[PDB]
């Protein structure tokens, strides 16, 4: 079992937090809000680096580039912002979404960025150029959820029409639908770091690990709160094998990935912890939360 | 606020 203790808790936002992320180089943990900013904070100390604006609206999801130089935020103003991190300008504006944009995710090569919005659609774009290369009509119902696998060939998409699907990059192809018979929203969806697996959090309490080319449900994952809001999940395995939710009712979840035991709860957000991240090579965790809360906390465990 | 700290859809 690990030991994640409370070592920074980061304020700033003047409202809910949306989404954390470490850069990949372990430096940074950048942060969207729906004040509208970014904020960009050391990963080790905890210390405030810089405020990155521009959006004219909240933002749902902000996501790095593997190199670390760059950010890319999805936003209710219906576009994407692609901002280099070291100077804070925004390098690119992404439109063509017709409504908010939700999630968003570079491919490991960080060429193309994928989005998913509320208009219903999966977008790729063109980092260099910002050109849409391809809309999708990935889905019924808002996208919750886009990610690349390991080498990028692959992008997986969530909903709240109840489907997790998987694309072919390159033609655009839908390759696989996984459905529950029941239609829970899904609302939250990635592939596991070697690609075999997706992570799948459903609006019914339940995170579920799959198989996807198998089509199986390996693993299942509760105890915890997620009935309303899209919640974050991740592998952690920087130490032991875990799976690292927030919740509905203001904690961290960690289990263990294979047991499905519950192995930490951690303590201290005043909201829903709406965003979680697990640092790339060390055993910590960013968490952060809603409009009661609006803090980030870091948290360390010896495994 | 943003759509993601909004109950979704």
């Amino acid at each position: 079992k690990p030991n994640y203790a409370l070592k920074f808790t980061l304020a700033g936002h003047t409202k809910a937090v949306s989404s954390v992320k470490f850069s990949p180089n372990g430096e940074w943990l950048a942060s969207s809000s729906a004040d509208k900013l970014i904020k960009i904070w050391g990963a080790y100390d905890g210390k405030f680096e810089k405020t990155i604006s521009g959006h004219k609206l909240g933002i749902s999801d902000v996501a790095w580039s593997s190199d670390s130089n760059l950010l890319v935020s999805a936003s209710d103003d219906k576009t994407l912002k692609i901002w280099d991190v070291s100077s804070g300008k925004c390098l690119k504006t992404l439109k063509g979404h017709s409504n908010y944009v939700f999630c968003c995710n570079f491919n490991p090569q960080s060429n193309l960025i994928v989005s998913g919005s509320f208009d219903e659609s999966v977008r790729i774009w063109d980092v260099k150029t910002g050109k849409c290369l391809k809309t999708l009509p990935a889905h019924s119902d808002p996208v919750s959820a886009v990610h690349f696998n390991r080498d990028g060939s692959l992008i997986v998409s969530s909903s709240y029409d109840g489907l997790c699907r998987i694309w072919d990059t390159a033609s655009g192809q839908c390759l696989k639908t996984l459905i529950d018979d029941d239609n829970p929203p899904v609302s939250f969806v990635k592939f596991s770091p070697n690609g075999k697996y997706i992570l799948a959090a459903t609006l019914d309490n339940t995170l579920k690990l799959w198989d996807y080319s198998k089509g199986k449900c390996l693993k299942t994952y509760t105890g915890h709160k997620n009935e309303k809001y899209c919640i974050f999940a991740n592998f952690s395995v920087t130490g032991g094998k875990w799976i690292v939710s927030g919740s509905e009712d203001n904690l961290v979840y960690i289990w263990n990935l294979q047991t499905k035991e519950i192995v930490q709860k951690l303590q201290g957000h005043t909201d829903v912890v709406i965003s979680t991240a697990c640092h790339p090579t060390e055993n910590i965790i960013a968490s952060a939360a809603l409009e009661n809360d609006k803090t980030i906390k870091l948290w360390k465990s010896d495994c | 606020g943003c759509a993601r700290s909004r109950v979704f859809y």
